[PDB]
């Protein structure tokens, strides 16, 4: 015969392991594959798809009133109007979204952002608001002179209800990660937040409170590594009919 | 340009003028089944301008305090027209769908609803253990109304529902949405009565809102299948 | 794989295609870059 | 449209931009599609030659990952005076969370099942037995043990595996055995021609029985034996994405729903809530 | 400069050296650089071809060794009234000083990591039972389990090492994983945005958490179990190599100094003292 | 010819009559970030002479009983001139260093500094448990001073930091130490605020001494970034 | 099947085996390489760089030092400075330098040595030394003419600083080795001692005691063979920290 | 190596280059043999 | 500043150069030693060491 070895390792179960294993039934003949439509193979091709934020998640906020942020007619010049804690590795507006929810499967990430604000006033409605992405390092700013500072986007309301703000990826290190530390130099990403550039301005007839729903979604050049459970979800005890299998 | 769009199907056309482009689920278009895909062997009827046409649904109206409405597919056309006959008298059928859903209002009003196109949309029950029962399932052309929309009633999100093929209509924009459904299922064929491929959800995620003379607003829903086929005739059921 | 079924065999994680436009892009008509989209 | 990509796309350097009828920041979410909006038109970018893969991510590898599906004690002993030496368990992937929710990801699946079986024992001490298991596989709904040595362990057509606690974990693959070209991951459906059925469960998505018995007649001294079954799907194809499920599970046999008691996850509000949304958790104060 | 080198050089013979203006033995440390006087150039030598080899030198092997790492011991029973019967442990490769010293004579290292496990058990006698354990690759700070039968470990997506006692050691490898190119063996700086942050602590260079547990219940009586964790790194590729470690270890986290009380290797004296500088240890007393 | 050099970067210059040649560390020299390592994609800004210049310390005095001092980069020159701007407004920066140290004396002056650049310097502190805090490592403009040199107040050793980059200035030999230092990091970019790349450290390990007329013998450093790049442009921190 | 056999050494753990072992992490991408300065591949590299001798390894020299090696204007002829103990396996002058601590890590070496001193008095200051390096066999020369007839470099102090003693390979067998024994025939290398030759003479205003520092490294043609665990590290309890990894 | 992994392979003992002029003689004008360093 | 930092030794002279660093081509004399365009600077001396 052949004079062999046993490795350390050898009869251990890795639950991330590739082999082949003893087919069941073998002579089966698998049902013919069909055509479906919306097949993914990556991923990464379902958090490209922009998802709503959930910027109001405050206290009194109820349901869907959690997925827009309301904005009135200001008596004061360039006020802020809300920001966005920007972790998509922790809980804030970003975790629930699908590249919120599917990054954190993982612990790596690399890759540029966007997050497009549709209006949705009226139309006799107009303003102009400016979007900024703050790179970390400092606190958050509260004016909209230090804010401007940063990456930003001027958008004025009009036939084009959306507009879009490129988070770039700005990092030192090739990927960040999640850690539980949203303060650690390689999990945080900066702020993202929103003043009036102008007013929001309306007629008599229309609303003097409009909202806005903020999307987000992960560029083409996104990458995740090193898998792991998510936090998402879990369990304390069996799920009801679950014993019920066993009679 | 890609505001203004005219559908015609059979003896049934219409148009906006105040579209955004429109949706093709998955970047598909419906077809006829092929020979290499088939099952049942009987041949099967196309009816063609019969059956592949819109038909329109009862209104419902947009409300203050809405939470949103649900219609599935094929159970909101089973009884409808000569679709509705061609699927009491066989035992399998198959198609795609053209949605439009429309709804005008002023420029003075705002409000935006999210118009998905849902696959397999198994509902789930509230605070219970007992599954939802066929008549909270089977609703026919009335379609039903959404308890939880935040959780699309299933207790997920609609947050992410919009990795599902949609559009929105939000009023200072558009009057109409339009989404184009392949036939989508496992299965080249299926028992109508019993199985729903599509579930069209319309959900105000911004609320009806104005200051001007407050109106009735409707929201309408218009589906034509598209390339339908028959097979295992039979009597009504 | 050494066994008579194909089933049988390890994983293959060589499937390196995509098309994110089918979720992405489902629109009708393509959407020009730079351009107003309605 | 498609392409093959083996590494997130690389970035190429822009000037300045001032374009009469150019607005690339300007999108249209009404129309459905996500924003087209590339970094380099949004702001000036430098040349990068990105090199970061992307095969962590590839459905395979993300199913890929042998999950616990199924535990199951019982003890054995003599059972003269409740599972009597053996047990049956309708297999399902509903059970564990961890499992259930990346699966529920996906609309349909088509996929082998890897199934790996661990057995663990412990004294009711004068040492661990190395007893010998049989895990046979009967089909939906089909005829089922009753007893520990009943006529039905022969095993004439059902495959069994034979397995000893001192061995590895035993381990097979159950071939894509629907009788449709994928599973359905969710069904908006009834399993029967008649109204009473069970609604949401397609019979064609249920891979079968799983009977397990030890095999050694009872010792004089009960144990208690524990079994686990580990899945692993592998040469995966998945259609229709969908969105992660947020509330907890309430059961295997549906979606029911309830929330947790209070935020995270609450069925009021799923993200945890912050003072205002002007509001900055975490703040760096520095 | 660079070049291919598999044995020491040889030596060339030389002859009676009388040039002006040439003085090889003569240099200037101030310049940073090393001696450059060849033997040749010293004294008169022979001719030797050298065939010692130079490849255990190399970084691959210098640094390719299995080193312990982690050694556990918790009791194994029923804890019904401390690590109940498994444990969690933040991996890192400043706890044993064999391993730490030699990884620290570099600033960079870049490498893939062979992880072996060894578990050896005794009764608190009738025997050693063969019991499964389960080791569960838990990400930084991730969700590590809180019992020895909580959900977590269904480990739907964390890699998980089901081995028994009976079997070899446990071993698989855990590649480069570090967000930056090359670890930090040293970390001048805070691991985070504010001024309190733990200084030398760059968390991009924890590979993890390690949550081993015994999957069998409790017997009826209590064992010891230890659990022994071995890294081997592989694939090296090293950079700026740094002054030896000479005062004794005090914390894993940081490189805090005190001496030994007398020497050698005290903070006043790292060389054993001698009578004086004109006084030979081991002198020849023939 | 090896003894005589002249340093000038933007509007500074230096020169030196007494030079012992001049180290470039691991034999490199500073450069930009090509495409090829690049990781941050926005633009970055390159200002060249306004920063890629030298900018010289305040002097410190060398006694008979000096232990030696350190200068941690950037941290020593965050603050200073328009390289220190661009360090506070922006989240990301790169750079090399040429670096160099002053000491003239006389030639009845005897006194050898050891001029070592240490990559990572992470300093311990001595006898307690407890890490060395944010006071005790960022200085500064200032520099600080070592503890225990005989073992580079980290627990190894002097006697071996020969294996950095590194010149000596030996009183009746040279009068200057000059090291070239290019990017040292695992990162293509860093946040200059919390992480030091080099450490200068100047020892000595022979010290002064004379039996002439006593007079105060400083040393000065002088520091010039070489190739400096932002990116992440902001707010000034 | 394939027949086999298992052979003696099956199911063994050796610290130094080599093979390959499973992925636990399938599909990870690692970090791209990046250019650092620095990179070393061979250990053979370090011990290369001369470092610093602890010569005045003496009671009453604390810290630095140690370092350095004082000689003063003497009053009488042919005077020894000092002598230093040769063998980098043991503990002295040469223990804690690049070459003898990486040298601890083995047992066995092969190949020149270099010493090189740098004289560090004033520029006024002149003289001459003479380093001699006595290969073994009897006892450590204590006079000029006996140590002046082994290998040595006669040092005239001047615009170079340093001079460079070569201690050339010179045994019997190949390599040296240590065995804890610093007379045995396989250890011992001789001796290194350093006499004036003439004095060091400096006017009135210059210190009339100067230092020395020595260094010294390998040569080329080293070689060092049986990797062993340092004895220049030890532990006697967990470190502080330690068990709070498990906590 | 038969794992899919590249990383998973063993030791890589062949890499015999070396360059340490770049710890021992790191100045910028080469030192030539004999010729006086300053 | 502009500058440059001189070590005493043999070459006895050291030279600093004002290089012409004006808004305008030319500057004039108009008795206002403050005038934006007369005004060319300052030069200062420091000990280095
Ligand atoms: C652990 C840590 O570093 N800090 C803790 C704080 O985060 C914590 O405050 C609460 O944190 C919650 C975090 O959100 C998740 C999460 O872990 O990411 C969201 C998950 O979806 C959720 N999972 C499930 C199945 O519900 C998860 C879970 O509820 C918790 O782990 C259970 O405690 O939480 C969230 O933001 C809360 O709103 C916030 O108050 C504080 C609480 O005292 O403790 C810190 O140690
Ligand atoms: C064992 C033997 O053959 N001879 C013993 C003598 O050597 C010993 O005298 C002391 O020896 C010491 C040796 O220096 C080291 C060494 O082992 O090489 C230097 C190491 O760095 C040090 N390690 C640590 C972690 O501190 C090591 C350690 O301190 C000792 O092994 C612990 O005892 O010592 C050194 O030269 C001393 O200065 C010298 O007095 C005598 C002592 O009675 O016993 C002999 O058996």
């Amino acid at each position: 015969g052949v004079p062999t070895y046993l490795l350390p390792g050898s009869g251990q179960f890795l639950t991330t392991d590739d082999h082949s294993s003893a087919p069941v039934l073998p002579c089966f003949n698998p049902t013919p594959e069909m055509h479906i439509p919306g097949q993914i193979r990556n991923m990464l091709e379902m958090i490209q798809v922009e998802s709503m934020m959930e910027i109001n998640n405050t206290d009194g906020a109820n349901g869907m009133e959690r997925l827009r942020v309301d904005i009135s007619v200001q008596a004061d010049l360039d006020q802020l109007l809300f920001n966005i804690p920007l972790d998509i590795q922790l809980d804030g507006p970003l975790r629930n979204t699908l590249v919120g929810n599917i990054s954190r499967y993982y612990t790596h990430w690399s890759g540029s952002l966007e997050m497009t604000f549709m209006f949705c006033g009226s139309f006799m409605a107009t303003g102009k608001l400016i979007l900024c992405y703050t790179p970390p390092g400092g606190s958050c700013p509260t004016t909209r002179e230090t804010a401007m500072l940063g990456t930003h986007i001027v958008w004025d309301f009009g036939l084009q209800s959306s507009i879009t703000l490129i988070i770039p990826w700005i990092s030192g290190s090739h990927y960040r990660m999640f850690n539980s530390d949203a303060k650690s130099t390689n999990a945080n990403v900066g702020y993202v937040t929103c003043f009036m550039q102008t007013n929001l301005i309306v007629p008599s007839e229309s609303s003097d409170t409009c909202s806005l729903i903020g999307f987000i979604a992960a560029k083409d050049d996104f990458s995740l590594r090193l898998m792991r459970d998510s936090p998402d979800i879990g369990q304390s005890n069996h799920l009801h009919g679950a014993e019920a299998a066993y009679q | 340009s890609d505001r203004v769009l005219q559908l015609k199907l059979g003896n049934s056309a219409i148009v906006t003028q105040e579209a955004a482009n429109y949706c093709c689920a998955y970047g598909e278009w419906p077809n006829y089944l092929p020979d290499h895909e088939a099952v049942a062997i009987d041949k099967p009827t196309q009816p063609e301008t019969s059956t592949d046409r819109f038909y329109t649904l009862r209104s419902v109206k947009w409300e203050s305090n809405s939470t949103g409405w649900w219609w599935k597919l094929p159970d909101a056309l089973n009884n409808i027209g000569m679709f509705g006959q061609n699927v009491q008298y066989h035992y399998l059928y198959r198609s795609g769908f053209l949605i439009h859903v429309q709804c005008n209002a002023t420029k003075f009003h705002q409000g935006a609803l999210l118009v998905v196109a849902i696959p397999e949309h198994q509902r789930g029950a509230h605070d219970t253990t007992t599954s939802p029962g066929f008549n909270d399932i089977m609703k026919g052309e009335r379609g039903g109304t959404f308890n939880h929309p935040y959780v699309l009633d299933d207790g997920t999100s609609i947050a992410c529902a919009t990795i599902f093929p949609h559009q929105w209509i939000n009023l200072r924009t558009n009057n109409s949405a339009t989404i184009v459904l392949p036939w989508m299922n496992v299965a080249p064929m299926d028992f109508p009565l019993r199985h729903n491929q599509w579930t069209l959800a319309v959900i105000p995620v911004v609320p009806l809102g104005t200051r001007t003379m407050s109106s009735v607003v409707p929201i309408t829903v218009s589906i034509a299948p598209m390339c339908c086929e028959f097979n295992g005739l039979r009597h009504a059921i | 794989n050494f066994y008579k079924d194909s089933y049988a065999a390890s994983a293959s994680k060589q499937d390196f295609s995509q098309d994110p436009s089918k979720f992405t892009e489902p629109v009708v008509e393509g959407l020009k870059a730079g351009a107003p989209v309605l | 449209v498609e392409s093959i990509i083996k590494t997130a796309t690389d970035t190429v350097k822009s000037e300045i931009n001032a374009e009469l009828g150019v607005v690339p920041s300007l999108n249209a979410v009404e129309t459905g599609a996500t924003s087209n909006t590339e970094p380099e038109e949004a702001i000036q970018t430098r040349t990068v030659i990105n090199q970061h893969g992307v095969s962590e991510t590839l459905v395979e590898n993300f199913l890929g990952r042998a999950a616990l599906v199924s535990k199951k004690s019982f003890e054995y002993k003599n059972h003269a005076s409740t599972h009597k030496n053996f047990f049956k368990w309708t297999i399902n992937t509903k059970s564990f969370v961890q499992l259930r929710r990346k699966l529920e990801l996906f609309t349909y699946l088509r996929f082998d099942a890897e199934i790996t079986i661990l057995t663990t024992v412990a004294v009711n001490y004068m040492g661990l037995p190395d007893l010998t298991l049989q895990a046979m596989f009967v089909p939906t709904g089909a005829l089922t043990p009753k007893e520990q040595d009943s006529f039905h362990w022969q095993s004439g057509s059902n495959a069994s595996v034979f397995f000893k606690i001192s061995d590895p974990p035993a381990r097979m693959t159950i071939p894509f055995m629907c009788i449709n070209s994928a599973y359905s991951v969710f069904y908006d459906g009834f399993a029967g021609f008649e109204k009473n059925g069970l609604y949401g469960i397609n019979p064609a998505d249920t891979i079968g029985n799983l009977c397990v018995r030890i095999v050694n007649e009872h010792q004089p001294v009960g144990f208690t034996v524990t079994v686990r079954v580990y899945m692993k799907p592998k040469h995966i194809k998945a259609w229709a994405p969908r969105p992660p499920r947020t509330m907890p599970y309430m059961s295997i046999a549906n979606a029911n729903y309830k929330g947790r008691d209070t935020a995270p996850n609450t069925l009021n509000a799923i993200i945890g809530n912050r003072a205002s949304v002007t509001t900055m958790p975490h703040n760096i104060v520095t």
